[PDB]
C-alpha cells in the first residue's frame, strides 16, 4: 500500500519543525504571531507543559493551525465540527493523542534490565520464543512491569500522538485561514507583482 | 499509580461562555480542587483521600487564544460594543432551580408546599432520583459527607 | 403530593423547576462590568453588576 | 497638583 | 419549637404575611423540661421548679448553634446583594477547614 | 411588557435591539465571526 | 405473619427541600484526606470543635 | 485591506497569575489581566494549563 | 484450605481469585474540577479600578449541570476530543439491556 | 517532658441574645432600618423558609 | 433611599504574600493589594491574621 | 533552651463597609482635593534619647 | 391527613389562600380501619367492609 | 561520592540609581520613544555548528 495513491500516508505522526522563510533572511512568524518567534513546534516532548496540550504532546503553535486549517475553529473558541464538516481523511479522525506508562531509570532497590532473554510470566506452556508444546514449570514472571495499585513501583508517562491519514494544511491570509480559493495575503497585490524566494 | 501531566480546563460557565472582551483594565478569580474524591471519577466507586491518592500541582497557566483583531477597523467593533445599546445574553433550554428534597429511609410518599411566591414564566418540569451517598455537600467544597467516588 | 415507588438506598429527587436565569453583557468604556444578571420567575433577583 | 506647594512647569522636545 | 431527642436539624414553615418594619432577630436555645407551658396557668408535667433560661434571661446554649441559614423567597439568602463572604450559609461553629 | 426592556426576550423579536449597522459583517464575512449567539435570540409563543 | 410492622406514613408529612449546606447528609461516615473523618452524619463529636 | 491586521500582533498570551493561595481544597489564583488597548479577545478560547 | 501464615502443607490446593478492576479517569469534559456553582469558593471577576464582582451563582444552579445538557444539543456528542475530554458515562446494549 | 500532641478550641455563649441589622448598609439605625423598613421588602405578602 | 446600595459588593477580603519570606529572623508579608475605587478599605478596621 | 518559631502564611483582614456606592465615589472629594488631610498623631508622638 | 398511633398531638397550618367564601369550620374523627384510599377505581386497600 | 548541593534562602537585589524625579521620569519617556530605543550586541557574534 502506497501513501502518494489512497491517502495511505503513515509517517505523518514523525513531525518536529518546519519554520518558513520567505526573503531568505527572515522567517514567515517574523512579524510576531505566535508563542515561538521563528520555529513551527508540531511538537514538544516535555519541556514546558504549557507549550503543550492535555493529553497530547504537540506544542500548541501547531495545535490552533490544524484546526484554523479546514475548519473555520480557533479564534471564537473550539467547536467540535458537526457530521459533515470531517471527512475520513480529514483531521482528528485519523489521529488521536495518546500516552502510556513503562519505566524509568533508577529508583529501585535491585534493578538488573532485562531484554528478549527469558520472558518469565507463562512461557514454557504456549510460547517461549517459537510456537511449541507445553516444555517448563509454573512461575512468577520477569520482564511484565506494573505501576499500578498495591505494586510500589513508579515511573513518568510517555505521552505523544499517532497522525496517518491526514495532510497538514496552511492557508495563506493575514489570520490565516481557507476562506475560499483566494487568501487575505495569498494573491493580494504586494503577494502577486514581486518575486520572492523560499529557504524552510 | 503515578502519573504526572497537565490538563487544559476551559470556562463551564453558562453567561461567560462565549463573550467578547473589550478593550480595558480586567481581574479575575477561579478555584479549583485538591479533594481527591469529589474531582476524580472511579469506574467502581471508593474513596481516594484516605486511599493512598493525593493531589499536588506545579504551575497555572491563563490563555488568550483570541482573533488577530483587524486595526483599521479597531476603533469601529469595540465603541459599537461600548452602548447600552448592544448587549450580550446567554439563554438556556433548561433553567434549573435544582434544589433537593430526597426519600430518606424507607419512604412510600413525598409532598411539596412553598407558600404564595411570584410566578412569571416557566418552562417545564423534570424528575429523577440519585442516591445521597453518591453526592457531596456542595456548601464549602469538600466533607466526609461523600466517600462515593464513582 | 409526589407519590413513587420506595427506595432501598437512600436518594435524591431531583426537583427541576424550569425557570429562566440569563445574564446581559455591557461594556460602556473600557473598564465597565454592566452585566446584569437576572432571576425572573424567581423575583429574588434583587441585586446584579 | 503635588498638594504641598502647587505649581505648573513642563517642557516638550 | 423543640428540637428531637438525639437529632439536629429543624426548619421555619410560616405562611405570608406584611413586613412592614423590622429591627432584627435574636435566636436562643433552652430545654423543654425546664420550661413551663402557658395557657392554664398550671403544669402537672412540669417537674423541674429551678434554671429557666428563657423566663429569666440566663442563656448557655447559645454557643452549640452551628450556622443560621436564612431563606425568605426560597432562592436567596439574607444578603440578596452577596455581601458577606459565605452568601448561603452563615457559620457560628466551624467544623474546621480553614482557620484563618 | 416592561421588565423585559433590558433582558431584551420581550423587547425586540430577536435581531434588532443592539446597533443594526453591525449587520453588514455577519450577512458578508460572517465565517469568522460566526456570531448569533452572543446575542441570544428571543422566545415567541401565540396566546 | 413473619415481616416486621410499624405504622408508617409519610404523606401527611412534608418533604421540602433539604438545603445543600457544608454537610447535612443522614448519616455518612465518609472519608477526609489525611486528617481523620467525622464519625457518624449528625452525631455528638461534631461538638467537639476540633483543630489539626 | 479592509479586513484582519496586517501589523505585529501575537495571537496568544501566555499569562502567569501574580499571587497563589493553596489550602485544603482550594486552589486560588487572583490574575491580574488587561485586554490590549486596542485588541479584543474570546471567552470560549480562554482556559487553564495546570 | 489451611488456617495457617507462612508453612503449611495444605495450601497445595489454593485457587486463586482475580482481584476487580477501577479506572480512576475524569467525568465528560472534564466537570467537577472548578466551583462555579459552589458559593464560598466564587469567582472574582472585577476590574482593576472597577472592583465588582460579576460571578454569582447559588446552589439552586448547578452551573456545570447546566451547559452538560446543553452539550448534548451542540453537534453530536459521540465525537471524542483530548483537551475536551467527551467521555460520556455509558454502557452496551447488551450489558444492561439483558439480551438472552 | 517530649511528648506529641494536638490541641482543640471552643468558644462560649452566657446571658446573652443574637443580634442582627435590618440594613443594606450592615448597621442596625433606628425603627426605620435600611432595608427592613423598605418598600421592596414590604410589599405583597410572600414566603418563608428559614 | 439617600445613603444605600442596591448593588453586588463584598464585605470581608483575605489576601496572601505574593512574596513569601522564609528568612532566619523576619517575615515579610508583602500583599500587592489594591483598595475599590468604589469601595471604602476602612484603615481603622484593616488587621493581620497569623 | 530549645525552641524554635516559623510563620506559615498571613491573612490580612480589612473588614470595609457595606456603603451607598453612589455615595462611596462622591464623598471622598474633599479629602481627594489637595486642602484636605488626615493627621494623626499620639501624646507619645516623639523621639527618645537613652 | 392521619393521627398516628401514640401520637396524639396534631399539627395543621395550610398555605396561603385566595379563599373568599366562608360560612365556618367543620371537624371529626375518620378510621382507616373502615377506610380505604378512593382514587384508582379499585381497592383490595379496604380489608373490611364496616 | 556521597555529596550534594541542595538551596534554602533565595533573593533577588536591584541597586537603583538614586536619581530626581525631575530628570528620571523625563528620559524614561524620552526612552519610550518610536526611535529613541535600546540595542545591544556581543563580542561573541558567532553562530553554531554540531
Amino acid at each position: 500500500s502506497i501513501p502518494y495513491l489512497d491517502g495511505t500516508f503513515y509517517l505523518n505522526h514523525t513531525f518536529k519543525k518546519v519554520a518558513i522563510t520567505f526573503d531568505s533572511s527572515v522567517s514567515w512568524p517574523g512579524n510576531d504571531r505566535l508563542l515561538t518567534p521563528n520555529e513551527f513546534e508540531i511538537k514538544r516532548s516535555v519541556d514546558g507543559e504549557g507549550y503543550n496540550v492535555a493529553q497530547c504532546n504537540m506544542t500548541k503553535d501547531w495545535f490552533l493551525v490544524q484546526m484554523l486549517a479546514n475548519y473555520n475553529i480557533g479564534y471564537q473558541g473550539f467547536y467540535i465540527p458537526e457530521s459533515y464538516k470531517d471527512r475520513m481523511y480529514s483531521f482528528f479522525r485519523n489521529f488521536q493523542p495518546m500516552s502510556r506508562q513503562v519505566v524509568d531509570d533508577t529508583k529501585y532497590k535491585d534493578y538488573q534490565q532485562v531484554g528478549i532473554l527469558h520472558q518469565h510470566n507463562n512461557s514454557g506452556f504456549v510460547g517461549y520464543l517459537a510456537p511449541t508444546m507445553r516444555e517448563g514449570q509454573a512461575y512468577p514472571a520477569n520482564f511484565p512491569y506494573p505501576l499500578i495499585g498495591k505494586t510500589a513501583v513508579d515511573s513518568i508517562t510517555q505521552k505523544k500522538f499517532l497522525c496517518d491519514r491526514t495532510l497538514w494544511r496552511i492557508p495563506f491570509s493575514s489570520n490565516f485561514m481557507s476562506m475560499g480559493a483566494l487568501t487575505d495575503l495569498g494573491q493580494n497585490l504586494l503577494y502577486a507583482n514581486s518575486a520572492h524566494a523560499l529557504d524552510m | 499509580r503515578y502519573v504526572p501531566f497537565h490538563i487544559q480546563v476551559p470556562q463551564k460557565f453558562f453567561a461567560i461562555k462565549n463573550l467578547l472582551l473589550l478593550p480595558g483594565s480586567y481581574t479575575y478569580e477561579w478555584n479549583f480542587r485538591k479533594d481527591v474524591n469529589m474531582v476524580l471519577q472511579s469506574s467502581l466507586g471508593n474513596d481516594l483521600r484516605v486511599d493512598g491518592a493525593s493531589i499536588k500541582f506545579d504551575s497555572i497557566c491563563l490563555y488568550a487564544t483570541f482573533f488577530p483583531m483587524a486595526h483599521n477597523t479597531a476603533s469601529t467593533l469595540e465603541a459599537m460594543l461600548r452602548n447600552d445599546t448592544n448587549d450580550q445574553s446567554f439563554n438556556d433550554y433548561l433553567s434549573a432551580a435544582n434544589m433537593l428534597y430526597p426519600i430518606p429511609a424507607n419512604a412510600t410518599n413525598v409532598p411539596i408546599s412553598i407558600p404564595s411566591r411570584n410566578w412569571a414564566a416557566f418552562r417545564g418540569w423534570a424528575f429523577t432520583r440519585l442516591k445521597t451517598k453518591e453526592t457531596p455537600s456542595l456548601g464549602s467544597g469538600y466533607d466526609p459527607y461523600y466517600t462515593y467516588s464513582g | 403530593t409526589f407519590e413513587v415507588d420506595p427506595m432501598d438506598e437512600p436518594t435524591l429527587l431531583y426537583v427541576l423547576f424550569e425557570v429562566f436565569d440569563v445574564v446581559r453583557v455591557h461594556r460602556p468604556h473600557r473598564g465597565v462590568i454592566e452585566t446584569v444578571y437576572l432571576r425572573t420567575p424567581f423575583s429574588a433577583g434583587n441585586a446584579t453588576t | 497638583r503635588p498638594s504641598f506647594t502647587p505649581r505648573q512647569a513642563i517642557l516638550t522636545l | 419549637y423543640p428540637i428531637p431527642a438525639n437529632a439536629t436539624n429543624v426548619p421555619i414553615s410560616i405562611p405570608s404575611r406584611n413586613w412592614a418594619a423590622f429591627r432584627g432577630w435574636a435566636f436562643t436555645r433552652l430545654k423543654t423540661k425546664e420550661t413551663p407551658s402557658l395557657g392554664s396557668g398550671y403544669d402537672p408535667y412540669y417537674t423541674y421548679s429551678g434554671s429557666i433560661p428563657y423566663l429569666d434571661g440566663t442563656f448557655y446554649l447559645n454557643h452549640t448553634f452551628k450556622k443560621v441559614a436564612i431563606t425568605f423567597d426560597s432562592s436567596v439568602s439574607w444578603p440578596g446583594n452577596d455581601r458577606l463572604l459565605t452568601p448561603n450559609e452563615f457559620e457560628i461553629k466551624r467544623s474546621v477547614d480553614g482557620e484563618g | 411588557m416592561p421588565q423585559w426592556s433590558y433582558m431584551h426576550i420581550s423587547g425586540q423579536d430577536a435581531s434588532e435591539y443592539l446597533s443594526p449597522g453591525l449587520v453588514q459583517f455577519a450577512r458578508a464575512t460572517e465565517t469568522y465571526f460566526s456570531l448569533n449567539n452572543k446575542f441570544r435570540n428571543p422566545t415567541v409563543a401565540p396566546t | 405473619s413473619t415481616n416486621s410492622f410499624d405504622g408508617s406514613i409519610v404523606s401527611s408529612y412534608l418533604t421540602t427541600r433539604m438545603p445543600p449546606w457544608a454537610g447535612v447528609r443522614q448519616n455518612v461516615m465518609g472519608s477526609s484526606i489525611d486528617g481523620r473523618p467525622v464519625l457518624p452524619a449528625n452525631s455528638t463529636t461534631l461538638t467537639y470543635e476540633t483543630v489539626s | 485591506h479592509d479586513v484582519t491586521t496586517d501589523r505585529s500582533q501575537r495571537l496568544t498570551l501566555r499569562f502567569i497569575p501574580v499571587d497563589r493561595e493553596d489550602t485544603a481544597y482550594s486552589y486560588k489564583a487572583r490574575f491580574t489581566l488587561a485586554v490590549g488597548d486596542n485588541r479584543v479577545l474570546d471567552m470560549a478560547s480562554t482556559y487553564f494549563d495546570i | 484450605p489451611t488456617i495457617k501464615e507462612g508453612n503449611s502443607r495444605e495450601l497445595m490446593g489454593q485457587q486463586s481469585m482475580p482481584n476487580r478492576p477501577n479506572y480512576i479517569a475524569f467525568r465528560d469534559n472534564f466537570i467537577g474540577l472548578m466551583y462555579y456553582n459552589s458559593t464560598g469558593n466564587m469567582g472574582v471577576l472585577a476590574g482593576q479600578a472597577s472592583q465588582l464582582n460579576a460571578v454569582v451563582d447559588l446552589q439552586d444552579r448547578n452551573t456545570e449541570l447546566s451547559y452538560q445538557l446543553l452539550l448534548d444539543s451542540i453537534g453530536d456528542r459521540t465525537r471524542y476530543f483530548s483537551m475536551w475530554n467527551q467521555a460520556v458515562d455509558s454502557y452496551d446494549p447488551d450489558v444492561r439491556i439483558i439480551e438472552n
